[PDB]
RNA sequence: GGUUAAGUGACUAAGCGUACACGGUGGAUGCCUUGGCAGUCAGAGGCGAUGAAGGACGUAUACUUGCGAUAAGCCCAGA
RNA sequence: GGGGAGUGAAAUAGAACCUGAAACCGUGUACGUACAAGCAGUAGGAGCAGGCUGUCCUGUGACUGCGUACCUUUUGUAU
RNA sequence: AACCGACUAAUGUUGAAAAAUUAGCGGAUGACUUGUGGCUAGGGGUGAAAGGCCAAUCAAACCUGGAGAUAGCUGGUUCU
RNA sequence: UAACGGGGCUAAGUAGUAAACCGAAGCUGCGGCAAUACUAGUAUUGGGUAGGGGAGCGUUCUGUAAGCGGUUGAAGGUGUGUGGUAACGCAUGCUGGACGUAUCAGAAGUGCGAAUGCUGACAUGAGUAACGAUAAAGGGGGUGAAAAACCUCCUCGCCGGAAGACCAAGGGUUCCUGUCCAACGUUAAUCGGGGCAGGGUAAGUCGACCCCUAAGGCGAGGCCGAAAGGCGUAGUCGAU
């Protein structure tokens, strides 16, 4: 029935989804703009935007939390050194999804997702 | 000598197919179904050439009855009247008169009434 | 399990009466004048008049 | 002025291609081109190539302008079928038909 | 599952080879038959 | 003329049918035949250790045909 | 893959190649068809559309009557 | 455990598979199991015996021939 | 409903009387055809399975025919018109591009809807099921006409007494490189065990060959057997 339920299965196990989103967040922090399928973009917001919020308060605790959720030291550094400071004032909506047609191979609805206020 | 059947075989099939123009589906396209169809059409056509003669006479009688009863006589009494008056106008004509010359029909009815 | 009578072309056609395709919602970008799927970026990277890619 | 492009022996089922042909039949060339551009159909890409060849043919082989052009006639005809064999279970083999299609587009300034 | 054809070359030759066919009367009958039929391959 | 009422009622075709036109597919038919079939009259009625039948592998500036390290040939005589 | 150009007597003789049937699949046009029940026709029949010029021809066929394929095998088959 | 096997169930039954998969199951230094090569051949072989097996075939293999066996049976049998 | 065919009926029921009418491919009328008798007319007759009998149509081939028709368009194909009781005939537009064939005879591989017929083609189911282990992907970049699938980088996951590395067998160029992407590849493919071309396999010591023999095979003479052969000595082969 799925009444009032949240979270897409994305035709995946939980452990896979968790892995996939951890990866995808790392990619988005690293490149600041990522092309994915639109449903994955929409889910990614629920993963990335909380990491950015965490990164607004710099602490050994919070860095370790971010590390736990990303397992990437380059990402954690960029989060706490760059992205947190950037989005300090901003109250949510750190990312932006731009729909971008279909993928050639499977005509999957695709979208760009990017950080807001990219210096580029 | 060896005889190939093609050219004549096709002509037979085509003859039937041409007779089955206008039938639905297979019955106009496919020889096996068309043949059956063209046969039953011939059967019906034989039966109906007979039954046409019955249907038309029923129609006339129905019309003559209408007209006679408008002129105050039953079909059954009108035919007897005419017979007794020695009037030998067919139902096909009577029914034509009942439609196209209502006055004449009334005359015939008046003649019929007198004979009864 | 299986048909007892081959289906006519008519009835086959009747089934495919709903098989027709519908077109995409398009729009034209203000700046680039490029047609695009409405709500989607253009091929040149515009969305609602701004270069976003 | 008429120009006709054909794509003979196109690897696409006529039934599939015909759905896209139905989308652009009677349409202007500019309108047809956008309809095919934002199609997700394989058929739309084959058909778009034919339509473009037809437009080219009218501009070059005739004297015409893309502006004054309509999909005058479009049709897909059954091409030859490559037969192939698919193994099924219990040693049974089924035939696969690889249908092909002949796509014809005609464009006309009228 | 183990299927019936479990080839070894040696067993193919010793059974169906030319020198095997030629060794026996009835084998030679086979070679002659195949040679008469026009068979490109007389032996395995 | 308008309003109202009553009666009546075309114009829809998602699709489908029939007919026609023009096509596609397909490869029938017709015409054709460098192949067969049945004979007649002749020939020759065997080939093989002087290594056959049939092959393998080669051979010219893949396969078929020919040839055999003298390898699509060498010699000789006629034509 | 095609369109021109060119070749050819012919290119819907263009190598997927003489002729090019049927099944089967399309596009176009006319007519019918969304209150109507069944071997799909038949006898009748309005309307519409083309011709020809309306007691004509062609196509379609609202509506009405009638009407349970074929073969085989059987005492007997819509079966 | 490997390896050999095949007791139960579910799936599968136009299979992934003309006998399997998954979970369990038996044997597991022996009358064990396995490779290579040998031998036995059709009223014949071989069988710790099920008419089992002898190339996905077995109360008499497969191929070719007799051979167009025979078929008081079934089907079918073509223009007016 | 469902024991009038229905509606419905108190007569539209039942019995009767009178005079009507409807009603069949019956009878009659009118036109036509045929069979058989008779003398062209009469008269009778013309449902039909198994089956008997009679008369024909058309096809291929031979003569007729070195004739006749044909590139000024044959056969075949496809329309149309027309004729006959029918099989079918004739004419003709278009297509087609070289044969056809009167008449009268002659001879048959002489007529197909069926045989769970045979061969090919093409339908229906249906754009349906499925796309072959639920070990799993995500992203950046590249090349390209095009990238979910190829290359590359960073992450993730899976096997690890194997899903790694070797060898024998078996296969046979699948190996490597360049190139191509039609078909093949259950999608696409720039990729491939696919196509195409070129290249690549180096031994005193590995293996084979070789020496040796096992089971067993063959087997000079031999023994035995209608023939074919069987068995077997000396031998000679035969690896695992």
């Amino acid at each position: 029935m799925r009444h009032r339920k949240s979270g897409r299965q994305l035709n995946r196990n939980s452990s896979h989804r968790k892995a996939m989103f951890s990866n995808m967040a790392s990619s988005l922090v690293r490149h600041e703009v990522i092309k994915t399928t639109l449903p994955k973009a929409k889910e990614l917001r629920r993963v990335v935007e909380p990491l950015i919020t965490l990164a607004k308060t710099d602490s050994v605790a919070n860095r370790r939390l971010a590390f736990a959720r990303t397992r990437d030291n380059e990402v954690v550094a960029k989060l706490f050194n760059e992205l947190g400071p950037r989005f300090a004032a901003r109250q949510g909506g750190y990312t932006r999804i731009l729909k971008a047609g279909f993928r050639a191979g499977d005509k999957a609805p695709m979208a760009y997702i990017e950080l807001v206020d990219r210096p580029a | 000598p060896r005889v190939k059947r093609g050219v004549q075989a096709r002509a037979r099939h085509k003859k039937v197919l041409k007779q089955a123009k206008g039938y639905y589906g297979a019955r106009s396209r496919v020889y096996r179904v068309a043949f059956q169809a063209v046969t039953k059409a011939g059967q019906y056509a034989y039966r109906d050439r007979r039954a046409k003669k019955r249907q038309f006479r029923q129609l006339w009688i129905a019309r003559i009855n209408a007209a006679s009863r408008q002129n105050g006589l039953s079909y059954s009494r009108f035919i007897n009247g005419l017979k007794k008056a020695s009037i030998e106008i067919d139902r096909k004509i009577l029914a034509d008169i009942a439609v196209f010359d209502k006055a004449a029909f009334a005359v015939l009815v008046e003649k019929a009434k007198a004979a009864l | 399990a299986v048909q007892k009578n081959r289906k006519t072309r008519s009835k086959r056609g009747m089934r495919r009466s709903h098989d027709a395709l519908t077109t995409a919602a398009l729009s034209v970008d203000a700046t680039s004048g490029e047609t695009h799927l409405r709500h989607n970026v253009t091929a040149e990277g515009y969305y609602r008049g701004k270069k976003v890619i | 002025m008429e120009a006709i492009a054909k794509h003979n022996f196109a690897r696409i089922s006529p039934q599939k291609a015909r759905l896209v042909a139905d989308q652009i039949r009677g349409k202007s060339v500019d309108q047809a081109l956008e309809i095919l551009t934002f199609s997700n159909k394989k058929a739309a890409e084959l058909v778009k190539k034919v339509l473009e060849s037809a437009i080219a043919n009218a501009e070059h082989n005739e004297g015409a302008d893309i502006d004054d052009l309509n999909v005058a006639k479009i049709f897909v005809d059954e091409g030859p079928t490559m037969k192939r064999i698919m193994p099924r279970a219990k040693g049974r083999a089924d035939r696969i038909l690889k249908r092909s299609s002949h796509i014809t587009v005609v464009v006309a300034d009228r | 599952m183990k299927r019936t054809f479990q080839p070894t070359v040696l067993k193919r030759k010793r059974t169906h080879g030319f020198r095997a066919r030629m060794a026996t009367k009835n084998g030679r009958k086979v070679i002659n038959a195949r040679r008469a039929k026009g068979r490109a391959r007389l032996s395995k």
